[PDB]
């Protein structure tokens, strides 16, 4: 009954452990659950971000537990739990809330493996709000001097908008 | 040009930016206090991230260059007055272009396939037996003894020299027992010595046969091994003055 | 990887969650598969493995995980089948290959093709032991056309590289399986062994083989048995001293016992043929065993036996024994240097190694040593030994001490020159190490004596200037035998910690100064880390891809080690470092070197100066970062040591005015400096002033300015008579006695006239 | 630019100074900003954690090189802010007089900014000496 | 000089050979330069007797006396 509240960082060695946050419930009210009684208030967004990733991350020095936030499309819509970035690159999709908080943090993190196609739809179309967000970074100048990308995803939203029956 | 600082908050470069990074990391594991790796090889992992591949695959091999066993000098002034680094420096040059040579041989056999003009095999030997057949099968003029399986065994041992496997020469030259004259010995003895010592005598004998017969036979492949073997002149051109 | 039942089920309902799309689905079916087989469902991985193929076929990546998934299943044949697909597709990577002769060699199969497999994979990977031994049974099954493709693959693999004990082993054992006993020894005979001849296998395994050589070439003789019997011996001699170096203690025993039974075996050779080198071959012997003897009972002694001193009196006897073994001279006959030349080196690491233990045990009592000689020297104190280390086993006559009743042994203490040049011997084929030159230095401290450090440094090292160099740089040339030294000296007081506590809080009795078998970390692995990243990468020995971390790291903790940038070392370690260039530079007359010493000493004045700062603001100096010293904030220096510590840097500041140029500022900084060192330098300088004046032509000035050098250095030479007669500390704290004082004030005034006496203005 | 800093502080002195020295100064002459690098200031506070203060230190030596490279230039406002986070009460008052020393020769009447400029630095120079100890008498 | 000032261990006595056969050498080489054309003796601010003599006094200190190499009373061969 404990396992819920406190959550010291995980470390884990080759045994059965199974604490922290929720113990493999649903990410949101996890990640909600961490924000309201695991952390102190004094804390702030990058460190219980930091404190998640050295949950949910293998370089604890054992075997994680726990769950990574998915991209939300439809009802949890990612692939799998409490997965490192070192197991994730390989084709599992990144989250979309710790992107935007990076991003508000700072520019200077790698952005050209990063934002997946899909614009929180289980189908790569329709980009509406994803270059919405887009067109106001680069307004706001928070991007980085790669035009294809802007190339294609203009490219996409004409044919897209062409196909659906559109012009100006 | 080059990526100037761009006026506040804007947009750079993505190479740049993970390089800076990289190098904030560094500055904070310094200030941390911990024993840094090094930067070169998270370099490498950034440009291996990053979806740039010609410059990834140019800070790759700088980076298998720079890994030799050499002792860091101080400044270029240091590392031209030394003479034994020099060499040194060249020995590992040569290695690497050797290894270059091979990795070029490899992706020409990956692009060629499996089914196309017996494509590559697995081994050293095999791929280049199969390089040997991709670039040329037919048997070139001037051919001297036999051939192993109807095969150029002057271009194949020249093809082994380039690539730098001297186990796949031993094989070679195993295989080839009355398939060539009498210096096979001469031959295994040249692979297996690093300082290349096959008998001064023998090596002079060598190189009076190469500048009395030697000279103008219709074969560039077995001229330049057998030049390359007695040690004559410091430049010998057959064909190879084509953009290679 | 928290992974179950429903944990998979829920993976599998979010990623179709995630799909909106049959192809999509399709496509995602690379991790289908895999949830699958972790949820065991190999009919729905292998399906979703088909509906991949169906939307992107021909790929090696799906082809791979299709034969690493037949393969953890059983199929083999599927997986051969996967794998020769991915092959013939893009043979791009050798893993399949490496696979196909895993499976191939773990089925067993007598065929042409599988030989012909099995040579492509070893010809890709030449490395890796389970591939190796798979392929070795696999050729070893065939027969002799496959042990010709072994050999050659072997021979390639040495000639690239310096094979493995493993290898070595298993082609020693093939060699021995068809009856090579000609060939195993012309394989063996290779010089390329002294540094692989460290495995008890590879060892037991080549005695086996010369055994058996001796036994079929019973007949003739020539010095190859003989060599072949010392290179036995050799490879004896190091499975006893593997075995004291391992944490066991039977395997230790076992090998004492194996060598005691070979000493007995080889007591016939010396009055068998070819009695010449064969004597020392078994002094040798001899001496190696009493070696290992007293390496066991220090080990004994530390796991805790008996009596600590009658447990070192046998251990100095054995060490008295080894060291009055008679030194190898020269050899009659030839034709076994080969092995003569290692055993040669291995006596005089012996002589060297009894010689210092001897010196520590002694300390400066030498009537130990004929106590120890006329005590446990006896039938009974043999015995006595043998029951200690044997447990009362075997019998007495297996050693030469038990063969001839050895009563008595002449006296014979080890001579300064002796010792150092059995360690230089010793060096000279042990090429340096940080533990030995620890103990040397931890030796050479408890007995009170200058350690050559300098000779041992350009023997185990490239010789390099000792001149004015950097101290940020890695380069060997910035790495100088003089801050190789500091170094040194600072692990050696470091370690003296440990030796100075534990023991004497034990009992006032302990055999200090440990073996090198029986050797510990010492000092921190963090300080050997960083030794063994300095000496690979002056001897350009390092892996390739790892010399650039090795390079960092080297040059990052040398601005921590040397104080250049940010650190927070002990001033304890900083002020002997400083006072022990002053006295190096003070001792020797070289320019260069002491110009060297003393701008080392004032850049570490310069580095305290900030932790003197701190010190005066009551604040104590916090822990060094990375453990290096074993001083902390427990011995900081007080307020009262400042003054000593400003006088200190003061002289130093006028020693190196003197050795500069700067003669009446070096002048009148002795005079202010109330020290009796500054005095004699005064006294010095006036006398060297007289000598130099003297040297050339007196015709009448010259003659008068030479009278009054020599009435100021006889007055100088009256008060320092005077204050060595007030306190006899002036030879305690000079390095000159005062007899040469005494001459040097009896020339001055036989110099000046008979018109005065002794202790005269 | 602490990337940059971070190559251009491992060459030493040549010919006076720094080269690292003279391209941050010029650095921050040219850009003006130090609320977030340097620290912030609520209206008379000490000196914060910034960016290049979390990986060098001397900062509060650093800091007073800069305000009297900007004062010797011609800078008065940013560098008494400079002074007044780096806790100089010396400098402070020093330049503060050192700054109304030339306009009490001239007219005091509110006609441009320099009087009110005077009047603001007066303000900041008499709150940090009531917060905090003063000058020298 | 600065060695002779203090012991004079193995490794130095062959250092102080090494230093003293290089040295004969440098004088032999400066002689036949000197030899060779005139423009030595403008370039040069140290005659050539003082360098024949401290050659002579190397040779001496050194022990040999042939003629192979730096001769007795000739400097060149």
């Amino acid at each position: 009954v404990f396992c819920l509240l406190s959550g010291t960082p995980v470390w884990r060695s080759s045994d059965n452990r199974s604490i922290n946050v929720c113990s493999q419930l649903d990410w949101k009210r996890t990640l909600g659950i961490h924000l309201w009684y695991m952390l102190p208030p004094t804390a702030t967004v990058a460190q219980a971000l930091h404190m998640y990733e050295q949950a949910f991350q293998e370089q604890e020095g054992g075997e994680p537990y726990a769950c990574y936030p998915l991209p939300p499309y439809l009802e949890d819509c990612g692939f799998s739990f409490g997965d490192d970035p070192s197991a994730k690159f390989i084709s599992l999709q990144r989250d979309v809330c710790v992107h935007l908080l990076k991003l508000y943090s700072e520019r200077q993190y790698d952005l050209c493996q990063l934002l997946d196609p899909s614009s929180a739809t289980p189908d790569p179309l329709d980009y509406r709000l994803s270059w919405h967000m887009w067109m106001v970074l680069q307004a706001l100048n928070y991007t980085h001097l790669s035009g294809h990308r802007q190339g294609m995803l203009h490219a996409s939203y004409a044919a897209q908008l062409e196909n659906v029956g559109l012009w100006e | 040009i080059s990526e100037s600082g761009a006026p506040g908050r804007s947009s750079l470069d993505n190479v740049e930016m993970a390089y800076a990074r990289q190098m904030y990391m560094y500055n904070e594991k310094v200030v941390s206090g911990h024993l840094q790796p090094s930067l070169v090889d998270l370099c490498t992992e950034a440009a291996e991230r990053l979806d740039d591949k010609n410059v990834s695959d140019l800070w790759v091999m700088v980076k298998q260059m720079t890994d030799v066993p050499l002792i860091p000098a101080s400044d270029t002034l240091k590392s031209r007055c030394s003479g034994q680094m020099q060499m040194a420096f060249v020995r590992q040059a040569l290695n690497y272009l050797e290894q270059s040579y091979k990795n070029y041989t490899l992706i020409s056999v990956f692009a060629n396939l499996q089914q196309a003009q017996l494509g590559g095999v697995p081994g050293t030997y095999n791929l280049v037996r199969s390089f040997l057949n991709i670039r040329l099968p037919t048997p070139i003029p001037g051919l001297q003894d036999g051939e192993i399986e109807g095969y150029p065994v002057w271009a194949l041992i020249y093809y082994c020299m380039r690539c730098g496997d001297l186990m796949a020469a031993q094989q070679v030259v195993n295989r080839a027992q009355h398939q060539l004259g009498d210096f096979k010995n001469c031959f295994q003895e040249y692979i297996h010595n690093k300082d290349r010592r096959l008998s001064p005598t023998t090596e002079n004998k060598l190189r009076l046969h190469y500048r009395r017969a030697v000279r103008a036979s219709t074969d560039p492949y077995k001229r330049a091994v057998y030049c390359i073997i007695g040690r004559c002149d410091v430049s010998d051109n057959h064909s190879e003055v084509a953009d290679k | 990887m928290r992974r179950s039942k429903a944990e998979i089920q829920r993976y599998v309902e979010n990623a179709q969650n995630s799909a909106s799309s049959p192809r999509e689905k399709s496509m995602k079916g690379f991790l289908f598969a895999r949830l699958y087989y972790e949820a065991k469902e190999y009919e729905l991985a292998k399906r979703s493995v088909s509906s991949y193929i169906s939307v992107q076929e021909r790929d090696p990546k799906a082809h791979r995980f299709l034969g690493q998934l037949f393969e953890i299943e059983g199929n083999v044949e599927k997986a051969v089948g996967c794998y020769k697909r991915s092959l013939e597709l893009n043979p791009t990577q050798k893993d399949l290959t490496l696979r196909i002769a895993e499976l191939i060699c773990t089925l067993n199969i007598k065929d042409g093709r599988a030989e012909y497999w099995v040579e492509r994979a070893s010809k890709l990977f030449p490395g890796s032991p389970e591939i190796y031994r798979l392929k070795e049974q696999l050729l070893s099954s065939q027969g002799e056309a496959g042990w010709n493709q072994l050999f050659d693959l072997i021979q390639a693999e040495l000639f690239a590289r310096p094979n493995d004990v493993y290898v070595n082993l298993k082609l020693v054992d093939l060699f021995l399986s068809n009856q090579r006993l000609e060939e195993a020894v012309l394989h063996c005979l290779k010089p390329e062994r002294r540094a692989l001849r460290t495995d008890i296998e590879w060892c037991s395994c080549v005695v086996r083989v010369f055994k058996e050589y001796l036994a079929s070439k019973q007949g003739q003789k020539n010095t190859n048995m003989r060599m072949i019997t010392k290179e036995l011996l050799l490879a004896q001699c190091d499975v006893v001293f593997l075995t004291l170096s391992k944490k066991d203690v039977q395997k230790s025993k076992e090998a004492l016992e194996r060598f005691d039974q070979a000493l007995l075996s080889v007591k016939q050779s010396v009055s068998g043929t070819d009695a010449s080198d064969l004597s020392v071959t078994f002094y040798e012997m001899r001496g190696h065993y009493y070696m290992h003897a007293g390496t066991l009972l220090l080990k004994m002694a530390q796991s805790c036996e008996v009596q600590w001193k009658a447990l070192i009196e046998p251990a100095a006897l054995c060490y008295l024994l080894a060291y009055q073994v008679p030194k190898p001279k020269s050899k009659p006959v030839k034709g076994d240097d080969n092995g003569q030349g290692f055993l040669e080196e291995l006596a005089f690491d012996r002589q060297s190694k009894s010689g210092h233990l001897l010196l520590t045990l002694s300390h400066g009592k030498q009537n130990f040593i004929s106590e120890i000689i006329e005590t446990f020297a006896n039938q009974c104190g043999q015995s006595i030994l043998l029951k200690f280390l044997f447990e009362d086993n075997l019998s007495m006559q297996d050693s030469f001490m038990g063969s001839d009743d050895i009563s008595y042994v002449e006296n014979r203490v080890p001579d300064l020159s002796e010792l150092s040049q059995h360690d230089n011997g010793s060096l000279r084929i042990h090429n340096g190490d940080l533990q030995h030159l620890t103990w040397l230095g931890l030796q050479w401290h408890f007995l009170s004596t200058l350690p050559p450090l300098r000779k041992w440094l350009k023997q185990i090292f490239p010789r390099v200037p000792q001149e004015t160099s950097r101290l940020e740089s890695n380069i060997p040339e910035s790495i100088c035998l003089l801050d190789l030294e500091v170094f040194l000296l600072a692990v050696v007081q470091t370690s003296y910690l440990q030796l100075q506590d534990n023991n004497t809080t034990a009992d006032p009795n302990r055999p200090r100064c440990l073996p090198l078998p029986i050797c510990k970390q010492l000092f921190t692995d963090r300080q050997r880390s960083w030794w063994d990243a300095v000496y690979s990468l002056i001897t350009k020995k390092a892996l390739p891809g790892t010399s650039a971390k090795l390079r960092s790291v080297i040059q990052h903790d040398l601005t921590t080690l040397r104080a250049q940038e940010k650190h927070g070392l002990q001033p304890a370690v900083l002020v002997n470092w400083a006072r022990g260039l002053h006295k190096t530079g003070y001792s020797l007359n070289s320019f260069y070197d002491q110009k060297e010493y003393m701008g080392r000493c004032v850049h570490y004045w310069k580095k305290l100066l900030p932790l003197l700062d701190l010190v005066k603001q009551k604040k104590s100096i916090p822990e060094p970062v990375d453990p290096l010293f074993k001083h902390f904030h427990n011995k900081d220096i007080k307020v009262s040591e400042v003054k000593d510590l400003e006088d200190e840097a003061c002289i130093a500041f006028a020693t190196l005015d003197l050795v500069d140029g700067k003669t009446e500022d070096a002048i009148i900084a002795f005079e202010s400096v109330k020290n009796v060192v500054a005095y004699w330098n005064l006294a010095l300088i006036y006398q060297r002033k007289a000598e130099e004046i003297e040297n050339d032509c007196l015709p009448a000035e010259e003659q008068e300015e030479f009278q009054e050098c020599l009435l100021k250095c006889k007055g100088f030479l009256k008060m320092i008579c005077d204050e060595y007669s007030a306190y006899p500390s002036i030879a305690t704290s000079l390095p000159v006695p005062v007899e040469t004082v005494f001459e040097m004030l009896d020339s001055v005034k036989q110099s000046l006239g008979e018109a005065m006496d002794d202790h005269s203005p | 630019a602490l990337q940059y800093f971070y190559f251009l502080r491992n060459e030493k002195d040549n010919q006076g100074e720094s080269m690292f020295l003279r391209c941050v100064s010029e650095l921050v002459i040219e850009s003006r900003e130090f609320d977030m690098l340097l620290g912030k200031l609520e209206k008379d506070g000490s000196r914060k954690p910034g960016a290049i203060d979390k990986f060098t230190r001397d900062t509060k030596t650093i800091i007073n090189k800069v305000a009297s490279v900007a004062e010797n230039k011609g800078l008065f406002e940013e560098a008494a802010k400079l002074y007044d986070l780096a806790k100089n009460p010396d400098k402070v008052l020093e330049l503060t007089n050192k700054l109304l020393s030339p306009v009490v020769s001239q007219i005091s009447a509110p006609q441009s900014n320099r009087e009110r400029l005077k009047n603001m630095a007066l303000a900041i120079a008499e709150r940090y000496k009531s917060q905090g100890v003063s000058a020298e008498k | 000089e600065e060695i002779e000032n203090d012991c004079l261990p193995a490794e130095e006595q062959e250092e102080f050979q090494e230093c003293l056969l290089k040295c004969k050498g440098f004088l032999k080489m400066i002689c036949d330069e000197y030899s060779a054309y005139p423009s030595i003796a403008t370039s040069l601010p140290v005659p050539v007797e003082t360098v024949f003599e401290m050659l002579d006094s190397v040779k001496q200190s050194l022990g040999e006396a042939m003629d192979d190499h730096s001769p007795a009373f000739m400097e060149n061969h």
